[PDB]
Parts: structure tokens; C-alpha cells; sequence
């Protein structure tokens, strides 16, 4: 019956990587050739920035970050100080397939390798705390194996879609996950509803738009609410 | 106006099957009386191998009486590796879980297809087509299973009591207050004592397993 | 036009 701490101001950092420009997914690595620059990830960027500074979260955007770069932010955040905050967040907006992203120069990085730097162990003052990542990303090639986190307490990851599928991004609109995901927060968290609960509401709104399955991965330990001021 | 819009329709009786498979066979009947309690007609299979898994679930997955219920629910106990089951079978390379996914998916499962397939797997280790499934994947370590008076699954046992007694409840409102419980349990015990509990789900509706 | 990512 118990609800996570969520009343430090700011109530943590809400990292958001933002990937467009692929030019290199096709001039340093041969297979992803045709892969389309991220025309509308900016829409979703402007709209989880605004949603989540509503929600007290203090914003720290990168765009256009190769793999390398993305293991150097989630690494500066591991060893940062977040004692004075209740939660963190970590939002990577990118190309994928199963069961990773893809850095604009064509890497991959496994969304495994970048949750689980974030256990009570590698980032103490985090324990005890909600690590809640959003990825819109695609998982794969399949239109119509990874567990994605560590099993210990306290990890919510939302997905665009199910692995080993394609998630839709609308050029003019944004991503149809990110879109409702930020739609439904802003509208549902004054209300005062649990986050995994708008989380079932955004499959459900996407899922009705072929079509898109988005899921949650989570090991949450308690109801979890973003207080909207 | 509270969300998610819709919720599953829970009305058929029974309201579905209760798949149980106990590969190891220290649980009690406390989770089938449980589940039968719900409304479920609960169907029980032990000692099974890999090979009797695949095929014990292939032939649920294609039961024309899927057809008149309104879920279906299995519940997996056995020893495995981090995302298969080994039965009762001496190898490393288990029963992958997507695969046990694919034979429910809307294509493969017909009967099923908007329905929500429910999996509660108790592990111990060393319409799209995805729609609609919940995942509760327990890990605990096997030593667990090496004592001389052996515990049946806290997680079980915990699943089934709030169930019984809160079974009007959201499902996953039940879960995480459970996942909380083994939080606390845990807090109290070394790593191989404890019950990881991990989920994964696309569920688009309310989904409460009491009649609507 | 609908992209998929």
C-alpha cells in the first residue's frame, strides 16, 4: 500500500537522448544504408522536455549521440550525486532493433548494458529509489530474448513496442508512443493515477493507432505517482 | 473518467483454464484452491520434461474451448535458466520463454486472440499478435530447493493469499503490493534466499479476475 | 509519411 517518495524539488534528472541525424549509420557502417534520419524526434523531445519540468524534473538533453557517447552520459549520471533526489529518468530516442539501440554513428548499445548500470550497487544513492526509462526505439523488422533490466526492485522501462517489432514515427506528429506517453502524463498524473496504470492506457492508445504493441518491463516495488503541482 | 478506457471482459464460467505445471512438486495446494475459487478450472501437470512442457502447452495453447472462456492462465514451476525452463530435464539450454509466448500469440492462439494470457512462473536458477499478456517471472536461487524440510514458494503462496483475498482488485495493483512483500522478505535475507520478481506485459485494458 | 523507427 506503499507509494515511492516523490516530493524532492527538483524530484531528480530527466536525461533525454535524442537521436536524429543517421548520416553515418550509412557513411561508417554498411548495413544500415537506408536507414532514414529521425525526422519528428524533436517534437518528442520539446514534449518530454515540457512534460517533465511540469512534473519537477530538472531536464538534461543531448542530441545526436553516438554509442560511445550515450555509455559517457549514463556513465557521468551513475556516478553522480542523487542524494537529494526521489527519482531519475532516462529517456533514449533512437533507431533499434531486438533488444538494443542504435547510436548515430550505427553502433549498438543492449538497453540491458545501459539499465543495469544504474543497480543499488553501481549507484548507491539511487538505492531504494525509481529508475524509470522510456525508449522509443525500434526492436527489430517484424511488421504488422533480453530481459531489458536488472531482476532487482525499483526499474520501470517503458518500450515503444514488443522485440523484436517496429515502432511508428509520424514526421509531422512525433512518435506515436512518445506523443501519447506525454499526452496521457500530463493529462492523468494530476489526476493523480499511477504511472504503470497510464502506462496500460498508452498501450492501449497506441495499440488503436499497421499496428503497435508498446510494453512495460518493470520490477517496481510500490505505486508509483509523479505529484503534478 | 478513469483509465485505462476499457476493461476485459471477465464473465464466462468457468472464466477460463488454470495451467498448472509443477516440475518440481513442492507446492501446496493452496494456489489451485485459490484459483478454483476464482472461477477457474484449474488442470494440473507435474514432473514434467522440456520435451512434456512444449507439448503439454502446444496442446492448451490450441483447446477449441478457449473459444466460450474469457482468459487463460498458467502458472510455471521449475528449475531454469534466466529466460527458459528446464522441466525436470538435466541440461543448460532450457525452454526459452518467448517460445512458450509464440504458441499464445493471436495468430497461433485463435481462440485467445483479445484475450488476456496470464503466466506466473516460479524459477529457480544456479488484434497484434503480442496483445493482452502478463508475465511474472520469479527467480530464486536453487539452494532454496537443497533444504531438508524444502519451502514452497513465498512468491506462490503470497500470489494466492491476495488473491483470495482481494481478488476484485486490479491485478497488477495486487502484484506490485506482492513484489513489495518480497521486497521486505528479502531485506532479510542473503541473495540466495530471496525472490526476484520481474514483469513484462501488454495488457490494454483493466484487467481484474472477478466476474464483471 | 508514417516512418517506423
Amino acid at each position: 500500500d506503499k507509494v515511492y517518495q516523490m516530493k524532492s524539488k527538483p524530484r531528480g534528472y530527466c536525461l533525454i537522448i535524442n537521436n536524429h541525424n543517421f548520416a553515418k549509420a550509412r557513411e561508417k557502417v554498411p548495413k544500415l544504408h537506408s536507414i532514414r534520419d529521425r525526422n519528428g524526434t524533436h517534437l518528442d523531445a520539446g514534449a518530454l522536455t515540457t512534460t517533465f519540468e511540469e512534473l519537477h524534473f530538472e531536464i538534461k538533453p543531448h542530441d545526436d549521440c553516438t554509442v560511445e557517447q550515450i555509455y559517457e552520459i549514463l556513465k557521468i549520471y551513475q556516478l553522480m550525486d542523487h542524494s537529494n533526489m526521489d527519482c531519475f529518468i532516462c529517456c533514449i530516442l533512437s533507431h533499434g532493433d531486438k533488444g538494443i539501440i542504435y547510436g548515430t554513428d550505427g553502433q549498438e548499445a543492449p538497453i540491458y548494458e545501459l539499465t543495469s548500470q544504474f543497480t543499488g550497487l553501481k549507484c548507491p544513492s539511487l538505492a531504494g529509489k525509481p529508475k524509470v526509462f522510456f525508449i522509443q526505439a525500434c526492436q527489430g523488422d517484424n511488421y504488422q530474448q533480453t530481459r531489458y533490466i536488472p531482476d532487482e526492485a525499483d526499474f520501470l522501462l517503458g518500450m515503444a513496442t514488443v522485440n523484436n517489432c517496429v515502432s511508428y514515427r509520424n514526421p509531422a506528429e512525433g512518435t506515436w508512443y512518445i506523443q501519447s506517453l506525454c499526452q496521457s502524463l500530463r493529462e492523468r498524473c494530476p489526476r493523480g493515477d499511477d504511472i504503470l496504470t497510464i502506462l496500460t492506457e498508452v498501450n492501449y492508445e497506441v495499440s488503436n493507432k499497421g499496428k503497435q504493441m508498446p510494453q512495460p518491463t518493470f520490477t517496481l516495488r510500490k505505486k508509483l505517482v509523479f505529484p503534478s503541482d | 473518467q478513469s483509465i485505462p478506457e476499457e476493461r476485459y471482459k471477465m464473465k464466462s464460467k468457468p472464466l477460463g483454464i488454470c495451467l498448472i505445471i509443477d516440475c518440481i512438486g513442492n507446492e501446496t495446494e493452496l494456489l489451485r484452491d485459490t484459483f478454483t475459487s476464482l472461477g477457474y478450472e484449474v488442470q494440473k501437470f507435474l514432473h514434467l520434461s522440456m520435451h512434456g512442457i512444449s507439448q503439454i502447452l502446444g496442446q492448451f495453447a490450441c483447446m477449441p474451448e478457449h473459444r466460450d472462456y474469457d482468459s487463460f492462465v498458467c502458472v510455471l514451476v521449475s528449475r531454469g535458466g534466466s529466460q527458459s525452463v528446464y522441466g525436470v530435464d538435466q541440461t543448460h539450454s532450457g525452454l526459452p520463454l518467448h517460445h512458450i509466448r509464440r504458441m499464445f500469440m493471436g495468430d497461433s492462439c485463435p481462440y485467445l486472440a483479445g484475450k488476456p494470457k496470464m503466466f506466473f512462473i516460479q524459477n529457480y536458477v544456479v488484434v497484434h499478435r503480442e496483445a493482452d499478456f502478463f508475465w511474472s517471472l520469479c527467480t530464486a536461487d536453487m539452494s532454496l530447493l537443497e533444504q531438508s524440510h524444502s519451502s514452497p514458494s513465498l512468491y506462490l503462496q503470497c500470489l494466492s493469499q491476495k488473491l483470495r483475498q482481494e481478488r476484485k482488485r486490479p491485478l497488477l495493483d495486487l502484484h506490485i503490493e506482492l513484489n513489495g512483500y518480497m521486497y521486505d522478505w528479502n531485506s532479510r535475507v542473503s541473495a540466495k534466499e530471496k525472490y526476484y520478481v520481474w514483469l513484462q506485459h501488454t495488457l490494454r485494458k483493466k484487467l481484474i479476475l472477478s466476474y464483471t | 509519411a508514417i516512418e517506423t523507427d
